């Protein structure tokens, strides 16, 4: 007998199935994405954009900003020390 | 106005740096520095949800925060050759701990009542030493009321006239005879030694104020 008509009927396969979710989402991310982020900080300029972009980027942790964050507050004190006499 | 208040003026300065430009424009991937401020946010919410952990431990994250990294940048200021008493001026130190442990009184006898001083029973130990377990358990109270602040303050202080106290006496050793001017190295290195375990005692006193005043919050919010 006469074939019934579901096969030929499809609407809610976009609802049905989980990366619906993820299609939904990643159009938007991705047809809006960027092919590479912003920044990673750039800012402290005065002649100490250099400063930070030496020693507190990402290219490296290192002990030189540690130095000479330390040497700023003896170079205060020893001054002084010879202001208390 | 005074050379204190500069010191404060700098410790908000340096504390600015670590969410400015330790950052990397707050990066997702992280930064080699940016990384440091995760593992320090990460040891404090497992600690203050382990600590104050409840229906409310993060309406107590950003107070026991900033009770952690006002020390813990206090105690590396401070530990700089030349750099003034701030947490070696006790008087400031103290009062904010008496200040908080009465900020925790005040929170337990508002939110828990007149049923705040059930925390003062300790347990429902036999009637005849009932009484007496009253009185030594708001002794007790109040002996966390000093102690918190003369933990952090007393170690801090004491390093630094450490120090100073055997930086004069090998100066006085450099100053006699040649004889005592070789091996006049030797009780130099004692001194490198003894700096370097009063730099680590400071960040572990940092952690034992921020447990501390979470364990007294643990004893207040969450009754006995």
């Amino acid at each position: 007998v006469s074939t019934l008509i579901p096969p030929k009927v499809v609407s809610s396969k976009n609802i049905g199935s989980a990366p619906n979710a993820k299609r939904i989402a990643n159009v938007v991310h991705f047809y809006k994405s960027l092919p590479q982020g912003p920044a990673p900080a750039i800012k402290a300029n005065t002649r100490l954009a250099r400063y930070k972009a030496k020693y507190f980027d990402g290219d490296n942790a290192s002990g030189k900003p540690l130095w000479h964050f330390a040497l700023g507050i003896i170079a205060f004190g020893y001054s002084m020390e010879y202001y208390f006499h | 106005l005074t050379t204190f208040s500069l010191y404060t003026i700098i410790v908000l300065l340096v504390i600015t740096s670590l969410y400015t430009l330790t950052n990397n424009n707050n990066k997702i991937i992280g930064s080699r520095w940016l990384i440091s401020q995760e593992a320090i946010y990460d040891t404090i919410m497992n600690m203050t949800k382990g600590q104050i952990g409840g229906k409310n431990w993060g309406l107590y994250f950003p107070m026991i925060f900033t009770l952690f990294m006002f020390i813990f940048i206090a105690n590396l200021i401070s530990m700089i050759p030349y750099s003034f008493a701030l947490s070696a001026h006790l008087v400031f130190i103290i009062s904010l701990s008496i200040v908080i442990w009465l900020g925790n009184t005040i929170l337990g006898l508002y939110k828990h009542g007149w049923v705040f001083f059930s925390l003062f029973v300790p347990a429902g130990t036999p009637l005849p030493l009932v009484p007496l377990l009253v009185i030594i358990e708001t002794l007790s109270y109040f002996a966390r009321a000093i102690s918190l602040g003369l933990r952090l303050g007393s170690n801090i202080l004491a390093g630094h006239l450490l120090m100073v106290i055997l930086a004069g006496l090998t100066f006085n050793f450099m100053l006699i005879n040649l004889f005592t001017l070789v091996f006049g190295f030797v009780p130099l290195a004692m001194i490198l030694a003894i700096m370097m375990l009063e730099f680590a005692i400071g960040i572990i006193q940092g952690y034992v104020w921020a447990i501390l005043t979470a364990s007294y919050l643990k004893d207040a919010v969450y009754l006995h």
